[PDB]
């Protein structure tokens, strides 16, 4: 045996926007991530709960420095911006798709910077607000970033759906398409 | 429930300034970005660990602290004057050299209790998806869904014949919720004389889930 493994804790501020975000990773999954505003730490599974304990405080502390050296990094670059950098959006369903089987539908974006974006789901041309959820901004290896966006739903010939993001670093927002494929 | 350690963040010291480096923008709105990865990196276990510190200004990456060096590398300019700031501070070294232990080991430790274990079973079916006019190549498709970890083995055998050719995969494919999907593909013209079999390999399985068709 050998156990290769690699734990993440990533963790940043953004101006504008003004957001900040701590979280760890597990091998590519989230393990946990904090809400900053609400100081809490939230589980990406809620069994991990039960098997162990992070102090939020020490996430929020962290965002501090990180919102400090921003300016530092602001005041050393003499304020340079760089480009934005656009998402690959992806749509696919959890599992295999089975007629009036509940199944769910999960929008992968990917490749992007800053990290922030805009997301909406469409069934029939419809915005969804109900039975949806999303994952923090997720590490890659290198500098980007990569979300995943969930939406529950129930398969059926007269039905199509659509994942639309939006990013500063795109024209027009991405609109991808998924419809029932037998 | 056992407390998951985490690496303190450093204090960058203002003061240089750099000439203006790489430029970007072209009309997008302005962003300022200050993003920090610290990885820890096992090898086999506690046994052999690397903790890699990556510093990120906007789209570049600048600083670095690669455990195996126990110093603050730069890695574009940007980040030299914390390169020099961190390093000169003895002080700061040991307790960032330490974390190798009182963090990344500290935490696998819990972690090897319910993520390292984590074992579910992937899901195998296959199944022919294609118009019937047949102008394709037939594409008999083998779908192992809802598994974890990663680590799998999908071959298709057609006629006991490992097919080493014409696979089309997705390759593994990431849920996001702690599970994996995968299709591994197969273009040929069925025939009721051909048996094609899709072996599937996983760590939570005990022995390989055949299908046939
Ligand atoms: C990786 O480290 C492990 C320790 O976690 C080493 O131990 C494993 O293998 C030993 C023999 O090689 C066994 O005696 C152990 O039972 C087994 N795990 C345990 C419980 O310690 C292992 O050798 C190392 N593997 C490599 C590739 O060096
Ligand atoms: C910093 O950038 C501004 C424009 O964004 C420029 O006018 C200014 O001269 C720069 N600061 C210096 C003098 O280095
Ligand atoms: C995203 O939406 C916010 C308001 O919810 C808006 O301020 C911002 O301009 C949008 N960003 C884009 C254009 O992607």
């Amino acid at each position: 045996i050998k156990e290769e493994h690699t734990i993440i804790q990533a963790e940043f501020y953004l101006l504008p926007d003004k957001r900040g975000e701590f979280m760890f990773d597990f091998d590519g999954d989230e393990i946990f991530h904090v809400d900053i505003e609400k100081s809490e730490t939230i589980w990406r599974l809620e069994e991990f709960a039960k098997f162990a304990s992070f102090e939020a405080q020490g996430a929020l502390a962290n965002i501090a420095v990180d919102k400090a050296n921003l300016d530092v990094m602001k005041e050393r670059s003499n304020n340079t911006p760089d480009a934005n950098v656009a998402p690959e959006v992806t749509v696919l369903s959890r599992s295999p798709v089975n007629l009036g089987e509940p199944n769910i539908l999960i929008c992968f974006i990917d490749k992007f910077s800053p990290p922030v974006v805009n997301v909406t789901w469409l069934r029939n041309g419809r915005p969804v607000t109900e039975g949806v959820s999303e994952t923090v901004f997720l590490p890659r290896d290198d500098h980007l970033f990569r979300k995943f966006h969930y939406l529950t739903f129930l398969p059926s010939t007269d039905d199509f759906y659509d994942c639309e993001v939006d990013h500063w670093g795109l024209e027009e927002p991405l609109r991808k398409h998924w419809e029932f494929e037998e | 429930a056992d407390l998951i350690a985490y690496l303190k963040q450093a204090t960058k010291g203002g003061g240089g300034s750099l000439v203006p480096r790489g430029s970007g923008g072209g009309g997008s709105r302005p962003w300022f970005l200050e993003y920090c990865k610290s990885e820890c990196h096992f090898y086999n276990g506690t046994q052999r660990v690397r903790l890699l510190v990556r510093y990120f200004y906007n789209l570049e990456e600048n600083l670095r602290f690669d455990s195996d060096v126990g110093e603050f590398r730069a890695v574009t300019e940007l980040g030299r004057p914390d390169a020099e700031n961190w390093n000169s501070q003895p002080e700061f070294l040991e307790q960032k050299r330490a974390e190798v232990d009182t963090v990344c080991r500290h935490n696998y430790e819990i972690f090897d209790n319910f993520l390292v274990p984590r074992r579910v079973e992937p899901t195998v079916t296959v199944y022919p998806t294609k118009t019937q006019p047949l102008e394709h190549h037939n594409l008999l498709v083998c779908s192992v869904s809802d598994f974890y970890p990663g680590n799998i083995e999908v071959r298709w055998f057609r006629n006991g014949k490992e097919e080493k050719t014409g696979i089309v995969s997705t390759g593994l494919v990431r849920n996001g919720d702690w599970t994996f999907q995968t299709l591994v593909m197969l273009e040929t013209v069925p025939q009721s004389g051909e048996v094609y079999t899709c072996q599937v390999e996983h760590p939570s399985l005990t022995d390989p889930v055949t299908v046939e068709w």
